[PDB]
């Protein structure tokens, strides 16, 4: 987001937007025909009114959605991960269900959930995207932006930010010299890394100390430890 | 010299709540002051104790707060781990909350403005309050508690009352990975193979579809390692599959399938080529 580059149409078909009251608030990703994944932090205290959430698929530009590529959708059921406390900011994953199935096309693709016994060593480049602000004091009203950030270990993250209970359920990423940090604005953006011509899901955007500050890596929720929970009701 | 006018500032550090632990004899309670308002920037925790093996049912007689800045959290743990259970906020009546443990935690979080009346609770204890009546006459136990002798277990219809019996009686015994394993089917109570003597590619594709996977990749048999109650599977004119029980048979062969992974998020978009 911050310091990134503008993306083209169809670059990331699995990135979808979520609206609430006519304003963009949080991001989401497509998992199956009628399921979505998003950070549980942004969807909190609003789970009693599912009808007020509007789902947009194939979102590329915020100018007008009259083009035959945006399919409006509504959320029928919202599921929040039981292991959440809003104190340690640990395990914030939420699941959203669409009212009707959406046919797969060229501009609509799902994400590939990681399997068990998969190890991603630090230092591998992974891509990020979102519609968040880029000036840290404004908003973004343009096409989707993309950027690439390295991977950092848990010990390095604890050493750089000794102010939170990092534990082993969190993923940290970001350059040591700063410059690019997509933890502001869009907190529902997915963390995507590829493996031999197939893009998987690596993490879910979470809280952060402050974007672009040196030695301030981001926070992302682990997905390999929640694959079974998602597949339980993936259907 | 003093810039601040001689008026009392808010000056409300910490929480300054109320009672923390209660028991059965006292049920109804209000947070701070139900008739008028509650203090801002407060965080009070109530612990509902109960006898071992008994559930707790909570009800609210009145519940009128603000918008969404203030929320109420109910947890069944607060010892080593807890679950969000149910969270209610905003004006309007709320439903009762059931807990599977013998200890319930209630939390209140408020902002610095927009004080409201508050809420009052209704403490009730019992046995299996959130669990429906167990099934009788050896009927099938469903998710919603409905009892039916035999209208389920992967029948060729949806006669079950719930209508959500989408589970399939197919699983990989032993195997080498998730996508590789011996195919077994359970007609009524016993899992067994499908007699791949007349196995074809269409049957493999149908089986892979039933397992939420791709198409038929490999269908090479090895030998009948298991001596289970073999039943016969054969093609049908329609889109279904017919499984004929043919137990007590010799000269058979098992099924070894490796269904390909489903198509997923590969960048199949016809991106233009930049002449640079
Ligand atoms: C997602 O994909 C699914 C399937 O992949 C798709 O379902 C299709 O919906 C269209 C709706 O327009 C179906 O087309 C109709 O089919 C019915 C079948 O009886 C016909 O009656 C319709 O009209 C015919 O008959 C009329 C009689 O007077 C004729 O006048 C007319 O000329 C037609 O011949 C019409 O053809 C289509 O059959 C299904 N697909 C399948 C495989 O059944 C769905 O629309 C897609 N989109 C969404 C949002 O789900
Ligand atoms: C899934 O995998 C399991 C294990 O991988 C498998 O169970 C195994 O079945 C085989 C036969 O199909 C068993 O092999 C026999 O086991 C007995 C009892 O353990 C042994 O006594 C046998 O040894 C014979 O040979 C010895 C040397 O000559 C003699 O001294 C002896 O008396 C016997 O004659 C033979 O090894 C094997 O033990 C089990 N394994 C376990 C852990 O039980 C199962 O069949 C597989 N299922 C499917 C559907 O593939
Ligand atoms: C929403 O945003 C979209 C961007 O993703 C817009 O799509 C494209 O918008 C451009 C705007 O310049 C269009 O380019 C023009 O297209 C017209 C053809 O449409 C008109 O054609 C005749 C005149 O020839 C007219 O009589 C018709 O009534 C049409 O109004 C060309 O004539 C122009 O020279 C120019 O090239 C793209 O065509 C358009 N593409 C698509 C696929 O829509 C979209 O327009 C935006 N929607 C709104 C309401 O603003
Ligand atoms: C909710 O129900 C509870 C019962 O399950 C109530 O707790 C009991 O309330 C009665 C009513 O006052 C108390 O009776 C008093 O007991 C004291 C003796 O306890 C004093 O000494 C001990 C130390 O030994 C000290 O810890 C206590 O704090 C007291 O200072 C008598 O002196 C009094 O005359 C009176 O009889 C019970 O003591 C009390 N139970 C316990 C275990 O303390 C509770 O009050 C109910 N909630 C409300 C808001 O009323
Ligand atoms: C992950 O992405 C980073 C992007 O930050 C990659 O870093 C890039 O690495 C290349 C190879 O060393 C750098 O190229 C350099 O170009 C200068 C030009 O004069 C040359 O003198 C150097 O010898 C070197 O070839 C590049 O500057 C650098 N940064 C970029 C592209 O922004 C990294 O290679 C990627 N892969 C990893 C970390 O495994
Ligand atoms: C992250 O979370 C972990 C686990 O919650 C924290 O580790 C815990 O830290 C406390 C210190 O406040 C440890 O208590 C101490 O244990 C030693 C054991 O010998 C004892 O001698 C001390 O008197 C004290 O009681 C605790 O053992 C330790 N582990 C657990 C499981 O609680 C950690 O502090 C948090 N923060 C960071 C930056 O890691
Ligand atoms: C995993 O990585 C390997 C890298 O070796 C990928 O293999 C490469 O796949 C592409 C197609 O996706 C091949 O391009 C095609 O090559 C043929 C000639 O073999 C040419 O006629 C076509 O027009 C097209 O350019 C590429 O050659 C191939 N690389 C090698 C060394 O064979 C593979 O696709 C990746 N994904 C997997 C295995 O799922
Ligand atoms: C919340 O607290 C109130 C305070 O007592 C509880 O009200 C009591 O509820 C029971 C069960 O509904 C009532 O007993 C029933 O009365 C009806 C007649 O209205 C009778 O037909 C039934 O056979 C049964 O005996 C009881 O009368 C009622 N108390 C009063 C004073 O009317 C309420 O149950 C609590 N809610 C929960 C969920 O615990
Ligand atoms: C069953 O699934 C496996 C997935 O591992 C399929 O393996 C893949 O097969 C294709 C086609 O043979 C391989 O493409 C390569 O194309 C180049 C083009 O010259 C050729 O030189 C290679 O020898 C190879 O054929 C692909 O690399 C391979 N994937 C892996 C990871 O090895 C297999 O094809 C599937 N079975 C059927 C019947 O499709
Ligand atoms: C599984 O595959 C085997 C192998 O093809 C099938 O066994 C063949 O069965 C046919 C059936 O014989 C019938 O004979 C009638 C006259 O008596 C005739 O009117 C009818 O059309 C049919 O031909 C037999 O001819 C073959 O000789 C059998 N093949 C072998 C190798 O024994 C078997 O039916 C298949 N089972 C299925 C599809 O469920």
């Amino acid at each position: 987001i911050v310091g990134g580059s503008n993306a083209k149409e169809g670059a990331w078909p699995w990135v979808v937007g979520l609206y609430y009251g006519g304003r963009l608030l949080c991001g989401a990703s497509l998992v199956s025909s009628d399921w979505l994944v998003s950070a549980a932090a942004c969807v909190y205290g609003r789970n009693l009114e599912p009808s007020k959430w509007t789902a947009i698929l194939g979102l590329h530009m915020k100018s007008n959605l009259t083009s035959p590529q945006t399919v409006p959708r509504l959320i029928d059921e919202i599921v929040i991960n039981p292991h959440y406390n809003r104190r340690r900011k640990d395990n914030a994953i939420a699941m959203m269900h669409l009212e009707f199935k959406v046919n797969y096309t060229d501009y609509i693709q799902p994400i590939c959930l990681p399997e068990e016994n998969q190890v991603f060593p630090p230092g591998r480049n992974c891509s990020i995207a979102g519609w968040g602000t880029v000036v840290y004091q404004g908003t973004t009203a343009n096409i989707l932006q993309e950027a690439d950030v390295p991977l950092l270990s848990n010990e390095r993250c604890q050493q750089q930010m000794p102010e939170y209970n990092i534990t082993e359920n969190m993923i940290c990423a970001g350059y040591e010299e700063g410059g690019i940090d997509s933890c502001q604005g869009d907190a529902g953006g997915p963390l995507m890394c590829q493996e031999n011509n197939r893009w998987f899901l690596a993490g879910v955007t979470s809280f952060g100390y402050k974007c672009a500050l040196p030695n301030r890596p981001g926070v992302y929720a682990r997905v390999s430890r929640f694959t079974e929970w998602i597949q339980s009701f993936l259907h | 010299e003093p810039t601040l006018v001689p008026t009392p500032p808010p000056e409300l550090p910490t929480d300054c709540g109320g009672p923390f632990e209660l028991w059965e004899p006292n049920t109804t309670f209000s947070s701070t002051n139900f008739p008028n308002s509650y203090p801002n920037l407060a965080f009070c925790v109530w612990i509902l104790n109960a006898q071992k093996g008994k559930n707790i049912q909570l009800h609210f007689q009145e519940f009128d707060l603000e918008n969404i800045n203030d929320v109420v959290e109910i947890r069944d743990g607060e010892e080593a781990d807890s679950l969000l259970l149910a969270v209610y906020t905003g004006p309007g009546p709320v439903k009762d909350v059931f807990s599977t443990t013998n200890r319930m935690t209630v939390l209140l979080i408020t902002a610095d403005v927009l004080a409201r009346g508050g809420f009052k609770a209704n403490f009730t204890t019992g046995y299996h309050l959130g669990i429906p009546e167990p099934c009788k006459a050896d009927h099938f136990q469903c998710k919603n508690g409905e009892c039916v002798p035999l209208v389920n277990l992967c029948d060729g219809h949806l006669h079950c009352e719930d209508g959500s019996d989408e589970a399939d009686c197919v699983r990989f015994f032993n195997g080498t990975t998730n996508n590789n394993g011996l195919v077994r089917f359970r007609i009524q109570s016993i899992w067994h193979t499908a007699c791949a003597e007349n196995w074809t590619t269409q049957i493999s594709n149908d089986v892979c579809q039933l397992l939420g996977l791709g198409s038929g990749n490999s269908s090479k048999p090895i030998f009948p390692t298991d001596g289970g109650p073999f039943v016969k599977l054969n093609t049908a004119p329609d889109g279904h599959l017919i499984l004929t029980p043919s137990q007590q048979c010799l000269q058979d062969s098992l099924i070894r399938l490796q269904c390909n992974h489903k198509s997923c998020g590969k960048k199949l978009a016809a991106q233009d080529i930049t002449p640079k």
